[PDB]
Parts: C-alpha cells; sequence; structure tokens
C-alpha cells in the first residue's frame, strides 16, 4: 500500500513525469545535467553547482550540460540519481520515494543491467514500495486507446518499432536502431558548420536542438528539392545574430530516412516499420498496415506523416490499406499511456512489491518483466 | 475487549467544514476550488485514507483461539465484533469521510476510492458477522448460570441445543463447533464442581445419594443422546455443504467424562459396601470392617480428579486391600465355623 503511483517517462532527451491519473504530465524538462564551467568569484553567486531543470535551462551560458542518458541507456548513474531526487523535489513533486509506487517507462532491447541498476537505485536509495518498469510502444497505444496495431516512436536518443496484438507486443518483431532527435540535431550540427556557422560549446548544442525543432522540415521528393535553391530563410539566435540555413535545414532531418549519410549500415524509419510488419505473422499484417500510431518527439517534423506515407507506400504490397495515425500528444504518448496504466486495479498484481525485491532480486524483475 | 478507533480527518478540511458549519451549508467537495487538483493535496488525502484502511484491517481481520478462556468469553467475543463491526459501519458512513471520498473521487483518483471499500475486510466481515448475527443474539446460557438442580441441566442443554440448531443454515466451521462443545462441557463441569460442593455428598445416606446419583447419569444421558443428535445434524450440514475430506477429529473428550469415571468406580465401591454394611450387621468382623471401611475412605477431600488418583489410588486398592485383609479371616473362620460339625 502507498498513495499513488507515479508516471515518471524517461527519455534520453526530455524525462516527464507526474501521478497517475493526472491528464497530462505537469512536469516535464531536459534529460540533462548542467554545471558550471567559469569561476565563482562574487559572493553571492549562484549557490549550489548542479542544476537541473528549469534553472538550469535559465542561465544556460554558465553550464557544461551533458546527459547521462544516451540511446535508451544510462551512462551515469550518479547524474540520473540526482534528476531522479530532482523529480522527488520541492520544485517538482514536493513528496517522498517512499509512499508512491513507480511506474517507468523504458525502451525495448536494452541491456538488463538498466532494469537491474535502476531497480536498484528506486528500491535502496529511493526506497519506493513498487517498481514497474514497461515498454513504451504499450503505453502508446493503451494511451489511444485502440489496441493491435503498430508503435512507430522515435523519441530523442532511440527509435523503435512494436508490433502489438492486443497488449501482448511481439517480442519477435521490434526492429530497433539508433538514430533518433538528438543524433539528427548532431548532424544538423555538422551542416551547420558546413554551412559556415560554427557551434560546438555543450550550451550551444542546444541552440542547435532549437533550430531542429522549429527551422526544419521534411522535404517530399528527396532529391529534387535538393537539386534547388531554397528561400533560404533567417535564423535570430539567443544572442541576436542572424544565421541563413539553406539547404541544411531539409537535409538534417533527412538522416531518419537514409543513415547512411551518417556513414551507418542501419536502416531508414520506413524499413523499420516494414521489417517490424513483416517479421510477423502474415495473418496480421493488414490488420498492423491499417493501424500505425506515432509517438515521439522526432515525429513531429513538417512533412513527416506525408513522407512516411510515401515511403511505406514504396515498401509495402500493393493494395493495401495503409493507415498511419498521428495524435497529439506524441511527446506525452508514453505518459499518458501510463496514466492510464498505473490508475487500473490490475496494477496492484502487475507491480513488484519491495518485499519482493528484497527476496528474490534482480530476477524477480526480469520473471515479471511484463 | 475491542479496538474502536476513530477515523482523523486533514485539519484544513475541519476547518473548511466548520466554516460551513457557522453558516449551515453542507460543506461541497468543490469548496476547495483550485486546492481540488493539486498534488500535495491530494497526497495528503490518499495518506489519511491509507491510515485508515489500515485502522479498519487493525480489527476486521482479529481472530483469537476459540477455546481461549470461558464459553461465554467466546461467545461474548463473538457479540463484540458483531457490535463494533456495525460501529466501524458508522464511522465510514460519516458525511466528512465521505467528503474525503468525494475529493479523491472528484479528483480523478481512484485508488483510495475503490480500496475503501475493497482494501478494507469490511464488507465480508460485516457479511459474516450479520450470517452469525442471529445465532449470536439471545443465547440461552444463563439457563445453564444459575442451573444447581441436575434437572433444570437437563431442561437447559436440551435447550441451548435446539437453540443452537440453527448453525446448519449460517455454515457453522466444525473445529469451531468442536471447540465450542468442549466450552459447554467446560461450563457444565465448573456447576457441577460446585454442585458437588453444595451438596455435602459425603455424609448423605444412599437413598438421598442414589437419587442424585442416578439424576447425574440422567444430565449425562441428555448429553450423549442430544450431542449425537447433533453429531447427525453436522453430519448433514457437512454433506450438504460438499466441500473436502478433511481429517475432523470426532475424538472429543470433554470436561465431564473426568468425573464420571470417578462415578463408575464409586459405583463398585458402594457394592462392595453395599453387600457388605447391608448386611454384615448379621465375630467383630462386622464392626471391625465398618471401623477399617471408614477408616481408609473418610478423606475424599472434595474429591478432586489430580489428588484423586495421586494418592487416592494407593488409598482405593489399599482400601480394597484392607477389606480382604481384615475379611481375610472370615473365609477360613467360616471353613472353621461350619467346617468342624
Ligand atoms: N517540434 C519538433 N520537431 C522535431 N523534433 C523535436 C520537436 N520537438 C522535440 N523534438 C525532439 O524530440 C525529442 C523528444 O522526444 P522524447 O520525448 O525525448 O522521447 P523520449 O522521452 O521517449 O526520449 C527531443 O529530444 C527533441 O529533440
Amino acid at each position: 500500500i502507498a498513495n499513488q503511483p507515479v508516471v515518471i517517462d524517461n527519455g534520453s532527451g526530455v524525462i516527464k513525469a507526474g501521478f497517475a491519473g493526472d491528464q497530462i504530465p505537469k512536469y516535464c524538462f531536459p534529460n540533462y545535467v548542467g554545471r558550471p564551467k567559469h569561476v565563482r568569484v562574487m559572493a553571492g553567486a549562484l549557490e549550489g553547482d548542479i542544476f537541473i531543470g528549469p534553472k538550469a535551462e535559465e542561465h544556460r551560458g554558465l553550464l557544461s550540460i551533458r546527459y547521462p542518458m544516451e540511446h535508451g541507456i544510462v551512462k551515469d548513474w550518479n547524474d540520473m540519481e540526482r534528476i531522479w531526487q530532482y523529480v522527488y523535489s520541492k520544485d517538482q513533486l514536493q513528496t517522498f520515494s517512499e509512499e508512491h509506487p513507480v511506474l517507468l517507462t523504458e525502451a525495448p532491447l536494452n541491456p538488463r543491467k538498466n532494469r537491474e541498476r535502476a531497480a536498484e537505485v528506486f528500491f535502496e536509495t529511493f526506497n519506493v514500495p513498487a517498481l514497474f518498469i514497461s515498454m513504451q510502444a504499450v503505453l502508446s497505444l493503451y494511451a489511444t486507446g485502440r489496441t493491435t496495431g503498430v508503435v512507430l516512436d522515435s523519441g530523442d536518443g532511440v527509435t523503435h518499432a512494436v508490433p502489438i496484438y492486443e497488449g501482448f507486443a511481439m517480442p519477435h518483431s521490434i526492429m530497433r536502431i539508433d538514430i533518433a532527435g538528438r543524433d539528427v540535431s548532431r548532424f544538423l550540427r555538422l551542416y551547420l558548420r558546413k554551412e559556415g556557422y560554427d557551434f560546438h560549446s555543450s550550451s550551444e548544442f542546444e541552440i542547435v536542438k532549437a533550430i531542429k525543432e522549429r527551422a526544419c522540415y521534411l522535404s517530399i521528393n528527396p532529391q529534387k528539392d535538393e537539386t534547388l535553391e531554397t528561400e533560404k530563410a533567417q535564423y535570430y539566435l539567443p544572442d541576436g545574430s542572424t544565421i541563413e540555413i539553406g539547404p541544411s535545414r531539409f537535409r538534417a532531418p533527412e538522416l531518419l530516412f537514409r543513415p547512411d549519410l551518417i556513414g551507418e549500415e542501419s536502416e531508414g524509419i520506413h524499413e523499420v516499420l516494414v521489417f517490424a510488419i513483416q517479421k510477423s505473422d502474415m495473418d496480421l499484417r493488414r490488420t498492423l498496415f491499417s493501424n500505425i500510431v506515432l509517438s515521439g518527439g522526432s515525429t513531429l517534423f513538417k512533412g513527416f506523416g506525408d513522407r512516411l506515407l510515401s515511403e511505406v507506400k514504396k515498401l509495402a504490397p500493393k493494395d493495401v490499406k495503409i493507415r498511419i495515425s498521428a495524435p497529439q500528444e506524441r511527446l506525452y504518448s508514453t505518459w499518458i499511456g501510463g496514466s492510464i496504466l498505473a490508475s487500473l486495479d490490475t496494477f496492484k498484481k502487475m507491480w513488484v512489491s519491495k518485499k519482493e525485491y528484497e527476496e528474490d532480486g534482480a530476477r524477480s524483475i526480469h520473471r515479471k518483466t511484463f | 475487549e475491542i479496538p474502536e478507533i476513530s477515523l482523523p480527518i486533514h485539519p484544513m478540511i475541519t476547518n473548511v467544514a466548520k466554516q460551513c458549519y457557522e453558516r449551515g451549508e453542507k460543506p461541497k467537495v468543490t469548496d476547495f476550488g483550485d486546492k481540488v487538483e493539486d498534488p500535495t493535496f491530494l497526497n495528503q488525502l490518499q495518506s489519511g485514507v491509507n491510515r485508515w484502511i489500515r485502522e479498519i484491517q487493525k480489527v476486521t481481520k482479529l481472530d483469537r483461539d476459540p477455546a481461549s478462556g470461558t464459553a461465554l468469553q467466546e461467545i461474548s467475543f463473538w457479540l463484540n465484533l458483531e457490535r463494533a463491526l456495525y460501529r466501524i459501519q458508522e464511522k465510514r458512513e460519516s458525511p466528512e469521510v465521505l467528503l474525503t471520498l468525494d475529493i479523491l473521487k472528484h479528483g480523478k483518483r481512484f485508488h483510495a476510492t475503490v480500496s475503501f471499500d475493497t482494501d478494507t475486510g469490511l464488507k465480508q466481515a460485516l457479511e459474516t458477522v450479520n450470517d452469525y448475527n442471529p445465532l449470536m443474539k439471545d443465547f440461552p446460557l444463563n439457563d445453564l448460570l444459575s442451573a444447581t438442580e441436575l434437572d433444570k441441566i437437563r431442561q437447559a442443554l436440551v435447550a441451548i441445543f435446539t437453540h443452537l440448531r440453527k448453525i446448519r443454515n449460517t455454515k457453522y466451521p466444525i473445529q469451531r463447533a468442536l471447540r465450542l462443545v468442549e466450552a459447554i462441557s467446560r461450563d457444565l463441569s465448573s456447576q457441577l464442581l460446585k454442585v458437588l460442593g453444595t451438596r455435602k455428598l459425603m455424609h448423605v445416606a444412599y437413598e438421598e445419594f442414589e437419587k442424585v446419583m442416578v439424576a447425574c447419569f440422567e444430565v449425562f444421558q441428555t448429553w450423549d443422546d442430544e450431542y449425537e443428535k447433533l453429531q447427525v445434524l453436522l453430519r448433514d450440514i457437512v454433506k450438504r455443504k460438499r466441500e473436502e475430506n478433511l481429517k475432523m477429529v470426532w475424538r472429543i473428550n470433554p470436561a465431564h467424562r473426568k468425573l464420571q469415571a470417578r462415578l463408575d468406580q464409586m459405583r463398585k465401591f458402594r457394592r462392595q459396601h453395599e453387600q457388605l454394611r447391608a448386611v454384615i450387621v448379621r465375630a467383630n468382623a462386622i464392626e471391625e470392617v465398618n471401623l477399617a471401611y471408614e477408616n481408609v475412605k473418610e478423606v475424599d477431600g472434595l474429591d478432586v480428579s489430580k489428588e484423586g488418583t495421586e494418592a487416592w489410588e494407593a488409598a482405593m486398592k489399599r482400601y480394597d486391600e484392607r477389606i480382604d485383609r481384615v475379611e481375610t479371616r472370615i473365609t477360613a473362620r467360616l471353613r472353621d465355623q461350619l467346617g468342624t460339625a
């Protein structure tokens, strides 16, 4: 028994959290940790070293922003502890980690050590009454209400497709590549350098993310538009300068459909969907093609869904109704799905109790991983 | 004997209801307004409701050994649980507690609301309480309390068991009924202990003692035949319920056979004294055997069982041997008395 389950949606770029039963996540902020770079000289300065959340975003110039999680895998656990601890601070939740069971979203095909050490972190430093690690696609489909269909997500560090059949997420059809939002921003940074504009500071990579979020689009024809000179719209920096982008705005999110530009034998998003559908039972292909759900912030580019339809039509068999849905809460899909899932009475039997974790250990988590 | 713990509510909610009490208005759910859909507010609300669930479960699942204490204690204990669980329902149905529940329902937090009735075992506890509620009211144990005459005990025993006959419709457990029966025999034994105390039985004649003896066996036979009727009663109850093949112990050693066996040994004891003292009256062996008779038997001492065996098995066979050695002469004496001529 506890108060209420807290759905903490992780993400390599933006963490999202709130209590279960909530409508929208009330607490969302970037998943980075910024510590100052300069020298504390004057007294009365910004006290404290590590900053997370709105304060780290505000005084962005001083920090040396780093990410503790990359490609859905935690690289530094200390920064993650401070991030989770920040989630439970007075600025976000104002609660205690002893009276709340925790729903935790997590990307597929990740190492066992993520669930194991993350569970140790929660049940030991936080001592939560109940932890429950789950997928992300299952939650997104629960958020849309329907039940069978694939889920195409592309967050900040991962991207995958999961063919879900009535909740049983088919584990033998989850294609997963590691080319997501942050990497698109990284490649955009490279193209900005090729344009002439240099951005290499860690607290400037964020400006590159801002440019990706408000100045890029997806060309329908990938090559016909490359053979033309666009209008070259400008961009206003926080500094007040001006950057004319040019061709570095459509080729930047082109990476998601062709990771040859980054030099990698992986596949595009369209191939992840088509391979995820084709590596399933032939009796469900039409049902999966009639139900595609997008989620994740990288599915917010202009002309994304339209280009995805064109690509899938080029790869799907002829005269099969393809249908891509795209709800208005792609950033909040996994969190809303967590709010629906954890607010049910079956969640009591679906979690892992603290007592159980102390009895068996990590094997209990891998046992009851679904 | 039963903890009745009230359900505490947050003080600010009490101040709000107090403000509405100054006016006479029903304290609405949306009186808090923005405070309703806030995190710390609902957090504290669930904390209070969660402690309430633990307070209810503190006494609903409570249970003790069915044979612990006397019969009236266990029977009264079930009665206490009945009225106490109704008082828990009283604390559940107050509008203030319902106001907190409305806060959690209006704030879309279904957890504490559904668990307030499901996680609390009060509902099933109250339904089992109601199943045993007529069975516990108007119990004729007082018929057994002031019953000193064995006839009052005969009719009392039959009355109590005929009132207990309503356990066919209320699912009575097996072992519970057997410990119940032994508790009934406990009070039967206690009543009989003081009955033998106020009887002064070690000084009466065999006429009055014979009547009292027959009355004792009357009570015992009412116990045996009516208990077999209760046995057959529970047999058909287990048949109509059709549950399993448990190893149910019917090898009951109650609290009255302990005195019944001593009575039997005294029956044959009086047979020895009957043939002797009733005829011997008819050369000092007459007197001498009554002398040694009373000399080895005048110290029964409130005839409890423990010292009964402890010293009286030796004093008992010693009385037999005192007859014998004392009566040893007559045999060969009779061989004299008549073999000479
Ligand atoms: N309007 C936008 N256009 C393109 N990309 C965006 C936009 N908004 C956010 N993003 C990218 O999407 C990512 C958000 O996905 P995220 O919520 O992190 O998924 P997860 O939380 O599962 O990691 C951010 O890293 C951001 O870079």
